[PDB]
């Protein structure tokens, strides 16, 4: 089984530079071309160059020359990738793949690694700020938990330490001035909750960060 | 470059269906069009090369055709493990490049958006700022505008949307549309609204609270 495996994410400054590897397996490293490719949100797949290990000869896209190095060790069967000068553009999801073809290519790209992702910003680490979404006054009653001004990537919520799995929706995080936001609901009966504790549970891994904010009625009157 | 293009960014079906996805190239390609699967995972396989070649341990089920500079990707049989973003690319000419790729959904009968509005907490405000959060959880189909209204009046300014994707379990969308100001302009107005059009409603599906109440 021919496979591929890349390194984790990278997080930099613009004007740095990073390098990202991929470990490959399964066949003969030295026999085959491989690629780089760019994956950005507004764009297609952009193609980086190629590298083969065999002798290291390579080819670039012209839009990537001077920009990404490729390497190659045959030692360990590793290509790397090198990006100098980040900016805000280089932010992506970078994936290596390996040509069809024995020794001499063909015209597709036969197997994949999983990706690496690259962000680019000077953002501080930061933890988030965990809010109560109650209700203002059915079966079922939804519930919220508000997540904002973290950084960086990922945040992970759960409700009442995970034993609330169904009636979930976790929404992707958004980028408002340099840090992100995200919300999570759950509905649960109205049986259950204003009489039975409900706790959503943020989770922010890069901050080491555990906040429980149990969700209480609104104070009123 | 050659552009590769792919009007269709998300399609509709059922499972057991006879799919088709589309592929257009801005010149002749000379059949030299491949085809990947993209899967919820992240992960990336090869399907079809040169238009209409399987690759090793693909199913039957896939197939493609085309010429010129139109070209397809077809599943006879669709089943659940074949829903995810399928993109083409060209191999006539380098650097090789992509389509943007069209996601599978699934087919389910229309369900209405069940929406939920949040005033921010007073620890919020504590902050400076104040996030006005609207819920619109499991509706299809996927078509659907969030509006917020003022005291009356539409607003647009510091409106961040965020979708999920389609629900395996029950082939549901929901998305969370969050509005965000100052603690001092939030505290000088009392109604605030957030209204839904969708499919299932013939009129605006409305969720609103008054400042001046909590
Ligand atoms: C990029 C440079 C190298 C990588 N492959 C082997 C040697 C070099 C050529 C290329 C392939 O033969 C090839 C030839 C001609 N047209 C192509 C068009 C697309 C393509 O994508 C994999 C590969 C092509």
């Amino acid at each position: 089984e021919v496979q591929l495996q890349q390194s984790g994410t990278v997080l930099a400054r613009p004007g740095a530079s990073v390098k990202m590897s991929c470990e490959a397996s399964g066949y003969t490293f030295t026999s085959y071309w491989m690629h780089w490719l760019k994956k950005r949100p507004g764009q297609g797949l952009e193609w980086i160059g190629t590298i083969y290990p065999g002798n290291s000869d390579s080819s670039y896209n012209q839009r990537f020359k001077g920009k990404a190095k490729l390497t190659a060790v045959t030692s360990t069967s590793t290509a790397y990738m090198e990006l100098s000068s980040l900016t805000n553009e280089d932010s992506a999801v970078y994936y290596c793949t390996r040509e069809r073809g024995l020794y001499y290519g063909g015209r597709s790209f036969d197997y994949w690694g999983q990706g690496t992702t690259l962000t680019v910003s000077s953002a501080k680490t930061t933890p988030p700020s965990v809010y109560p979404l109650a209700p203002g006054s059915n079966s079922m009653v939804t519930l919220g938990c508000l997540v904002k001004g973290y950084f960086p990537e990922p945040v992970t919520v759960t409700w009442n330490s995970g034993s609330l799995s169904s009636g979930v929706h976790t929404f992707p995080a958004v980028l408002e001035s340099d840090l992100y936001t995200l919300s999570s609901s759950v509905t649960v009966p109205s049986s259950p909750r204003p009489s039975e504790t409900v706790t959503c549970n943020v989770a922010h891994p890069a901050s080491s960060t555990k906040v429980d904010k149990k969700i209480v009625p609104r104070d009123c009157g | 470059d050659i552009q590769m293009t792919q009007t269709t960014s998300s399609l509709s079906a059922s499972l057991g269906d006879r799919v088709t996805i589309s592929c257009r190239a801005s010149q002749d390609i000379s059949n030299y069009l491949t085809w990947y699967q993209q899967k919820p995972d992240g992960t990336v396989k090869l399907l079809i090369y040169y238009t209409s070649k399987l690759h090793s341990g693909v199913p039957s089920r896939f197939s493609g055709s085309g010429s010129g500079t139109d070209y397809s990707l077809t599943i006879s049989n669709l089943e659940q493990e074949d829903v995810a973003n399928y993109f083409c690319q060209q191999g006539n000419s380098l650097p090789p490049t992509f389509g943007g790729g069209t996601k599978l959904e699934i087919k389910r009968a229309d369900a209405a958006p069940t929406v939920s509005i949040f005033p921010p907490s007073s620890e919020q405000l504590t902050s400076g700022g104040a996030s006005v959060v609207c819920f619109l959880n499991n509706f299809y189909p996927k078509d659907i505008n969030v509006k917020w209204k003022i005291d009356g009046s539409e607003r647009q300014n510091g409106v961040l949307n965020s979708w999920t994707d389609q629900d395996s379990k029950d082939s549901t969308y929901s998305m969370s549309s969050t509005l965000t100001l100052t603690k001092d302009e939030y505290e000088r107005h009392n109604s605030y609204t957030c209204e839904a059009t969708h499919k299932t409603s013939t009129s605006p599906i409305v969720k609103s609270f008054n400042r001046n109440e909590c």
